[PDB]
């Protein structure tokens, strides 16, 4: 009879008194100030953690956690990796144009679409463009920036576009949320009000991961192929029969793949190794540079390790891998002649002030993850204005009136009859009427 | 310092210690047992017996660190591809004389081959305490963890037996104890009196005497007849 | 009928396969090694960590080997090729 | 006259020029469109200086070919013969940016002390610890890209074997 | 002009682009160890070495380290 604080479910089937049991830490311990762990870490009596929406607490060798909802998560990247939000990795390459979500599942307030184009001489597709439908507006987000259509006349559903490091954020104020990396990568965030009410290649989002693959016509399938096929926009788009292998098809680049994806195996991500498995992001990083055979593939890799690190990042563990001849990262570019503010930061921990929030308006996430160069504005005008990337003064950020930056004073433009507008040089927007009839 | 291998089945650690193994199927040469990242291995390979008196080698594979030469009698391969020598790749150098074949890398490995019977091996002052490969370890102890590690005199057959790789295709027996024979002490004379002879008489001093010479011993006995098996020693 | 009443190396069987990794102590581990450690039936045993090493790379004699007969899976002609 | 001057008697004999670009036609695309940038607009200043028509064929020359990984290392070497050349004539031009062939200096500097700055030409003449005692070289080489120190008014004296300001 | 004579230039750059001394261009892909610049023509100094390799899959070859040797030292831009 000997307890050591980890077999304590265990049963003692098959040194410390009677009493105190071993803590794994050195001496022996009661039952009551018996320690907790959590990958590979030690922590003892009374401490704090959170995950991912939530706080938790080592009590008595067990953790009590709060009990809240977190938001719900789709990933499409690389030369298509998708992960559902239930947790589901798979691969399919397409040539079409597919219902990434959408809320019309058999009426309905949304859909995100995709749009898949080869990219090789191996048949594989990677994403290139996406649509974005709320209501009557359309979103798109192609050749690195965001494209209105059809705005609706007077519903305007208020959403939000601005662009945090590296990656452009598009939110909508009914709960849906995407984060777009300008090149192949996509993450679609939603509330946890559409649980159980959206079907597409990204699952339907019920806390459940053995029916993901729910086809248009509502059958539970076993194939990839045939879940991915039935969910293609045009009718005379070509069906995909097989997988491609790239490294297979391409035996003389597999050497230099396998020699520069290896960094994620090596000690420089050791602190990251106890935290996030790397073994489905070096697959990727090897199948993606086997792939990008056309030129540019320089680029492939450094996407590929960015997304493991920004994970390792989000768990807790901010590594700085870039080096000179390693995917490096021209920041100062964005610097006035030589007056150095801009800086790159490895994990964006950083929370500073701009012109959006220092009004009250906030967002409903934590985007504080993300890769980048971030500004230190100076200290004779500490408000970082966004739609032009520019430091100034608290009195001259913006209006931000319709999702559009109009600069102090200028005249704002307003879709309204009889009202003209004009942003004070208070950083205020106000609107007065003209009686050329109408009145006030 | 040099590990190396000649003769009747001759071998010679990096600490002396000149034994016979007349191994016959596949063994590890040397090697890197640090046990974090394994830096280069050389693999031997015998031939199936020429005849009694010569004992040639087939191919030698040796890797390092990312890549593997494979060299044979006539060719030899780098990464499954046929080079014409010499080669000058920024961190390996293979060149083919008439007399040798040497290869030259920047890890601190040379190793030398006359493409019949002769190899020898050399390493920079960094692997000390980490070889693991028939050549015994290279920490400069005469025979100390070689043959008797845990108090146990190891005999060199058995200790060579340890050193066998398993190639998942052909099963190949290993030699059998031979009856100890007598010691061939009638011969030294003439080993000693060809040894010591004029042309060397500026090495007397650089390498010592006795093991070639107890080497000659078995080979002067064992290899009656021509003597194509006593001139491979002072060679 | 037995769906979430089960625990150890074989996970809990509730239909996700995300909190097959959790503890008996609360939250989930994220690699293999950890979440195992944690169902030792004695104490005496010491902990394990993963291996991120592909043994097809350390044996180079028996890659060719186990290539040329498990590549046989994949080949249509063959028996295995009806399933 | 090339196979004359080789070392090792036993070295093959060159009988042909290779055309990469026509032994890897789905690569011609892409190098026409990278390396076009030299007859483009953002060199207007040197044209008048340098043909660029020879370099413009070692660009595409090499795009093609680099076809076993890294090959956007290739083409920014190209590049950057090209605008050295400019910058040699008298045309200093400012051409990477965070999408083409971009540079990371930066990285030298001290936790968040700013002192390294990327010289588009390197027409930048300061006190190392060789000059300070009168060591001089025999020709110019102020006119080779890269990261640049700028050591502040405390310590200024630019030690190279350890890239230090002292 | 003023009459002075410049220093002398030879490039090599590329997968096997040559410049002389006196402003000839040319290509040339070879798999050997060739000589660059040596002054034992024909008892000379010193002399330069160039160590080119195959770079890709069509042939090509670029240029992958140096050896200088001046007088007796030798030394070698490598890796
Ligand atoms: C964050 O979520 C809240 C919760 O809905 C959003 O607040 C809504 O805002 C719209 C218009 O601004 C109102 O019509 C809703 O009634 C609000 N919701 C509630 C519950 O009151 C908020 O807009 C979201 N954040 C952003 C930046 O849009
Ligand atoms: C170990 O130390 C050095 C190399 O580390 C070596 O020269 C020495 O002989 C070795 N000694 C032992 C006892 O292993
Ligand atoms: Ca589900
Ligand atoms: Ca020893
Ligand atoms: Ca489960």
């Amino acid at each position: 009879r000997a307890l050591s604080c980890q077999t304590l479910a265990a049963g003692y089937y098959h040194v410390c008194p009677d009493g105190l049991m071993d803590d794994g830490r050195g001496g022996c311990v009661v039952e009551k100030e018996c320690p907790c762990v959590h990958n590979n870490d030690l922590y003892s009596s009374g401490a704090k953690i959170k995950v991912d929406c939530n706080t938790c607490t080592c009590k008595r060798g067990r953790w009590v956690c709060t009990q809240a909802v977190c938001h719900g998560t789709c990933s499409i990247y690389g030369s298509g990796h998708y992960i559902t939000f239930d947790g589901k990795y798979y691969d399919f390459d397409g040539h079409c144009s597919y219902v990434a979500v959408q809320d019309y599942c058999g009426l309905g307030s949304f859909s995100i679409i995709t749009e898949n184009v080869p990219c090789g001489t191996t048949g594989v597709t990677c994403s290139k463009a996406i649509k974005i439908f709320m209501g009557r507006t359309e979103l798109k987000l192609e050749d690195k920036h965001r494209v209105v259509i059809q705005r609706d006349e007077g519903h305007h559903v208020a959403y939000t576009t601005r662009e945090v490091g590296q990656y452009l954020v598009v939110e909508s104020s009914t709960g849906i949320i995407v984060i777009w990396d300008k090149r192949t990568t996509v993450f679609i965030k939603l509330a946890p009000s559409y649980k159980g009410t959206v079907c597409g290649l990204c699952g339907n989002f019920d806390h459940r991961s053995n029916n993901d693959f729910t086809t248009r016509d509502h059958m539970v399938v076993s194939s990839e192929l045939d879940f991915g096929n039935s969910w293609k926009e045009a009718p005379t788009c070509p069906d995909v029969s097989t997988n491609p292998e790239p490294c297979s098809l391409n035996p003389h680049r597999r050497s230099w793949a396998e020699k520069q994806c290896s960094i994620l195996k090596s000690s420089v991500f050791s602190i990251c190794h106890s935290k996030v498995d790397p073994k489905p992001f070096y697959e990727a990083c090897v199948h993606d540079s086997c792939s990008c055979d056309t030129g540019g593939d320089c680029e492939c890799f450094c996407s590929a390790v960015a997304s493991y690190a920004q994970e390792c990042t989000k768990e807790g563990a901010c590594v700085f891998w870039r080096t000179p001849d390693l995917c490096p990262i021209f920041c100062d570019y964005y610097n006035p002649p030589h007056e150095c503010e801009w800086h790159y930061e490895p994990c964006g921990n950083r929370s500073f002030e701009t012109c959006r929030t220092i009004n009250g308006i906030h967002s409903n996430i934590s985007v504080s993850y993300l890769e980048g160069c971030y500004p230190r504005c100076p200290k004779d005008r500490p408000i970082y204005e966004e739609d032009l990337k520019k430091c100034v003064t608290a009195d001259k950020c913006g209006c931000y009136v319709e999702d559009t930056h109009y600069p102090p004073g200028a005249s704002v433009p307003t879709e309204e009859t009889c009202k003209s507008c004009v942003c004070t040089n208070s950083s205020q927007v106000v609107c007065r009427p003209e009686e050329g009839f109408c009145y006030w | 310092n040099v590990c190396s291998t000649w003769g009747n089945f001759h071998y010679k650690t990096f600490d002396g210690d000149v034994f016979r193994f007349p191994g016959l199927c596949d063994y590890n040469f040397a090697s890197d047992c640090r046990g974090s990242y394994k830096e280069f291995a050389v693999h031997l390979k015998r031939g199936p017996g020429q005849a009694e008196a010569p004992a040639g080698v087939e191919s030698i594979l040796l890797t390092i660190k990312d890549d593997t030469i494979y060299l044979t009698r006539h060719l030899a391969v780098l990464n499954g591809a046929v080079v014409s020598t010499p080669h000058y790749s920024p961190g390996l150098l293979i060149e083919k004389s008439d007399a040798y074949t040497k290869v030259y890398s920047r890890a601190g490995l040379t190793l030398m081959w006359n493409r019949e019977d002769a190899l020898m091996l050399e390493l920079d002052t960094k692997f000390r305490n980490h070889t693991c490969g028939l050549c015994g370890d290279y920490n400069g102890l005469q025979s100390y963890s070689e043959f008797l590690s845990d108090g146990v005199l190891f005999s060199p057959l058995e200790f060579g037996n340890m050193q066998k790789i398993n190639q998942p295709d052909v099963v190949c027996e290993d030699p059998e104890e031979e009856v100890a024979p007598a010691s061939c002490s009638e011969h030294r004379a003439e080993c000693e009196r060809l040894l010591t002879a004029e042309a060397f008489a500026d090495c007397q001093d650089l390498v010592p005497l006795e093991p070639y010479l107890r080497a000659c011993q078995q080979d002067r006995c064992r290899c009656p007849g021509g003597d194509t098996c006593v001139c491979s020693t002072v060679a | 009928a037995s769906q979430g009443q089960v625990q150890g190396l074989c996970g809990n069987f509730n239909g996700l396969e995300g909190d097959d990794f959790k503890t008996a102590s609360g939250l989930v581990e994220a690699t293999g090694a950890g979440f195992a450690n944690t169902w030792k039936a004695q104490s005496s045993c010491h902990d394990k960590l993963d291996w991120l090493d592909d043994p097809c790379s350390l044996n180079i004699e028996s890659a060719n080997y186990a290539e040329h007969w498990c590549s046989l899976l994949k080949k249509t002609e063959t028996p295995f090729g009806r399933c």
